[PDB]
């Protein structure tokens, strides 16, 4: 009825059997594609 | 003992699971009022343009599952929950030298019977400011 | 999918020790190959007598306890590891000044479904040489 009881259930859901070292894609000659890029803070030394 | 009760009470983990947000009524706020309080400037240094200082950052905010009757517990209004086992918004410094973000302490924090929630922890920071 | 079946196959607690060797027949060896990749070496330090270099270096043993079946697995030869859960051989410096031993990042072991692992892990690596 509520907002955080509900984003404690789907939390609940999600990791359940969710495994951490598996390359997460379902056909295994399917590639990832880790989109990347900076933003420098500050140049120090 | 009946803080013990109340404490472990408090702390479920089946019921409290401190990785969410109290987010009531459909995605308000929550409004972490805080300042600041200096203790001493320790060093200003001119060379690498590094002020440390030793503050003081009261921090406090309003939480809405951590409430009770405080008659059915023999009139407690305020009890003290070992920090960082509740949730706490993370509010750290930004312009930083050497890469200490976070607070030194972590103390403890004063829980009332409305869900308020106060917090004082230390620090000593390291700011890098632009010297004139 | 698969693959996630066997990574929970592998990693298995009740099934995989961490910390004995893998031998059979009464006290059997393992042979641990490893050779150096140089990358640039970095400084010579002759006031304290220190060099610091940049290696990579590679060892590849042999396991017995983590093979697989491959055609009950849908034709796979070759899965990635996490190099905290399975064991190693350490293999550490011996003359290093200022006292960092392990290596640097920990990073993933190729295994094949024979229990050949290669493994490539990088370092920088502050050694202690006399200096005439």
């Amino acid at each position: 009825e509520t907002r955080a009881h509900a984003e404690e259930r789907l939390l609940k859901k999600l990791f359940s059997g969710y495994n951490k070292w598996s390359r997460p894609v379902a056909n295994i000659s399917d590639v990832v594609l880790v989109r990347f890029g900076l933003s420098i803070a500050q140049l120090i030394d | 003992d009946t803080e013990e009760r109340l404490v472990e009470h408090l702390l479920d983990p089946s019921r409290y699971n401190k990785l969410i947000r109290p987010a009531t009524n459909g995605s308000e706020l929550v409004t972490v009022q805080l300042m600041v309080s200096l203790a001493q400037l320790i060093s200003v240094h001119e060379r690498e343009q590094i002020m440390t200082t030793n503050v003081w950052l009261t921090q406090e905010w309003e939480d809405y599952r951590l409430t009770w009757k405080p008659e059915e517990f023999d009139n407690m209004k305020k009890v003290r929950l070992p920090s960082k086992h509740i949730w706490l918004p993370d509010v750290v410094l930004y312009n930083n030298a050497d890469g200490m973000y976070e607070v030194s302490f972590y103390s403890n924090a004063v829980v009332s019977y409305d869900g308020s929630i106060f917090w004082l922890p230390p620090a000593i920071y390291k700011s890098a400011c632009k010297i004139e």
